[PDB]
RNA sequence: GUGGGAGAGGGUGGUGGAAUUCCCGGAGUAGCGGUGAAAUGCGCAGAUACCGGGAGGAACGCCGAUGGCGAAGGCAGCCACCUGGUCCACCCGUGACGCUGAGGCGCGAAAGCGUGGGGAGCAAACCGGAUUAGAUACCCGGGUAGUCCACGCCCUAAACGAUGCGCGCUAGGUCUCUGGGUCUCCUGGGGGCCGAAGCUAACGCGUUAAGCGCGCCGCCUGGGGAGUACGGCCGCAAGGC
């Protein structure tokens, strides 16, 4: 029960699921949710809908830490990135920014054949 | 590598008269210097073949040239082997 | 001899005495690998795009030298050594090609 | 969408330690921009790359940066 | 010769940031991953997601191109050295010195071999999970050689432009890389596209010829048997010719 003032939220959006981890302005987490966290199990884990609810339960759990406004990092290309945004900004958590940190390499690492 | 200084010391060494720039002895001499730097660049760096292709190009050219001397003038070939210390 | 720009970026938080020590050792070895200095500029503590040694700022100087080519690499390697040196780069100097063309 | 070589002062692309000019040639992220949005020619954009990398190594210029808004 | 170029042409030595993995700590809680759907798998010895730090290997994002270099094979972060080829200018030098090339010699993607290092990601074989009638597969989760480095062998290929090299002549037009020029333009050298003549079985080729000619090398002569057999040679072997 930490009384966390304002802060910053990370949307990690893959093809297969959507996870939201919200942290203090310092980088250390507070609360998080994914589609697997709410009801959904199989492929439905990566729905845009399941994503909106991840970001939603995350903003709620967070709202009760006295989280107020976040700077939203975005990483990943997935469906359910957009519903993750709209979920946050429209949670009444007010959005101080949104970003793209979405890391792509300078070509060092051979990928799995599924990715050539 | 090679500088105009060096190059010139040789040109003027082997210029068959003053102001000779491209004559046979001259051409061969320039060649020999090129060849010796390269060769010794290859005494280490055996691993760089491409430049060795270069070496081939050059040895051949100087050998044609030289043959042409031996043909034209046994004398210039005689003493340009005295000087240039080869074949 | 050939003409090179020696870029030495060092640890920003050297006070003067330290700073002149590193500045000096740079110089004595510079002189000892046979490198005469045609010019120098100390542009001092400039800020960084990405942290070097987690340090948002670094201290820059530059030496245009005429030095025997064989040793350039070695010389770099000496200036490298110091713990207070952050980044070293020797350029072979260039006639300055022009822009908006 | 303006042109980012096409208004600026005449200069040296070979000058690796000059930020104020060079960082203009980068992007809303750390990326060296296409001749399309610069307007340097062939030879130009080559030397430009080479020095921009020189600066990136030297610390002055970014390897990357993050897109803002979204 | 001289003067001026451009370039991932080669070797060696350094070295820089991104990302993956792993270890270290932080904060944090039930899942993560994965699919067509899912299971195997990993997770409360606290994973996924975020921050900090460290380690190590490998490869080089954007610039990057319809681009450039090299004889090919091939070559892409930055620096320095060591070097190969090459283009234009000047018309300065030699005076046909030229072309091609059986043999020989050198190079030669990857895979593979021997010794010695190295091993992050990937990944034959393998080990599991699916899926199907079955699935010795396609999909999923692991993983070994190997991929990396050195030295040494191997010498193959759709090693493709499926087009040997050199020189001479035969409308243009357009895009282009790189030189020189009294700089919409002219003039050399590369790379593309359309096309005169002409060629072609047609498709197409056409000043980067598959056109008109000359030199010189390699080569073919119905399909299968067969790139097999025998012989010889090379190779540690696999195998090559
Ligand atoms: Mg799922
Ligand atoms: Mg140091
Ligand atoms: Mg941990
Ligand atoms: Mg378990
Ligand atoms: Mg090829
Ligand atoms: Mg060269
Ligand atoms: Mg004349
Ligand atoms: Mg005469
Ligand atoms: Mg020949
Ligand atoms: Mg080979
Ligand atoms: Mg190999
Ligand atoms: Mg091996
Ligand atoms: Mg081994
Ligand atoms: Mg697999
Ligand atoms: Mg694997
Ligand atoms: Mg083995
Ligand atoms: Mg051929
Ligand atoms: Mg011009
Ligand atoms: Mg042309
Ligand atoms: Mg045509
Ligand atoms: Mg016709
Ligand atoms: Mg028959
Ligand atoms: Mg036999
Ligand atoms: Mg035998």
């Amino acid at each position: 029960k930490r009384q966390v003032a304002s802060g910053r939220a990370y949307i990690h959006a893959s093809y297969n699921n959507t996870i939201v981890t919200i942290t203090d302005p310092d980088g250390n987490p507070i609360t998080w949710s994914s589609g697997g966290v709410i009801g959904y199990k199989g492929s439905r884990k990566g729905t845009p809908y399941a994503a909106q609810l991840a970001a939603l339960d995350a903003a709620k759990k967070a709202m009760a830490y006295g989280m107020q406004s976040v700077d939203v990092i975005v990483r990943g290309t997935g469906a359910g990135r957009e519903q993750a945004i709209r979920a946050l900004q429209a949670s009444g958590l007010q959005v101080k920014s949104i970003v793209d940190d979405t890391p792509v390499p300078h070509n060092g690492c051979r990928p799995k054949k599924k990715f050539r | 590598p090679i500088t105009k200084e060096e190059k010139q010391k040789v040109i003027q060494e082997f210029a068959r008269f003053p102001g000779d720039t491209g004559s046979t002895e001259v051409q061969v001499a320039l060649l020999t210097l090129r060849i010796n730097r390269l060769s010794e660049h290859l005494k280490v760096h055996k691993k760089d073949h491409h430049s060795h292709r270069g070496l081939l190009m050059m040895v051949g050219q100087r050998r044609r040239l030289l043959r042409y001397l031996q043909r034209e003038d046994p004398e210039r070939y005689r003493a340009l082997i005295e000087k240039l210390g080869i074949r | 001899m050939r003409r090179y720009e020696v870029n030495i970026v060092l640890n920003p938080n050297l006070d003067q005495s330290q700073l002149a020590l590193e500045k000096e050792i740079i110089q004595r070895a510079l002189e000892n690998y046979g490198a005469r200095v045609e010019k120098v500029e100390e542009l001092g503590l400039r800020r960084l795009a990405y942290p070097i040694a987690k340090d948002p700022q670094g201290y820059f100087l530059w030496y245009q030298v005429e030095m025997p080519e064989d040793r350039v690499n070695d010389l770099a390697r000496e200036l490298r050594i110091r713990d207070n040196v952050r980044r070293v780069m020797v350029v072979k100097s260039q006639e300055p090609f022009l822009a908006n063309a | 969408k303006a042109k980012v070589k096409a208004t600026l002062g005449e200069f040296d692309l070979r000058d690796y330690r000059n930020v104020e000019v060079l960082k203009r040639f980068l992007s809303e992220t750390g990326k060296i921009l296409p001749r399309r949005r610069t307007g340097l020619s062939a030879k130009e954009q080559r030397i430009l790359a080479k020095t921009i990398k020189r600066a990136r190594i030297l610390g002055l210029l970014p390897f990357t940066e993050k897109l803002v808004r979204k």
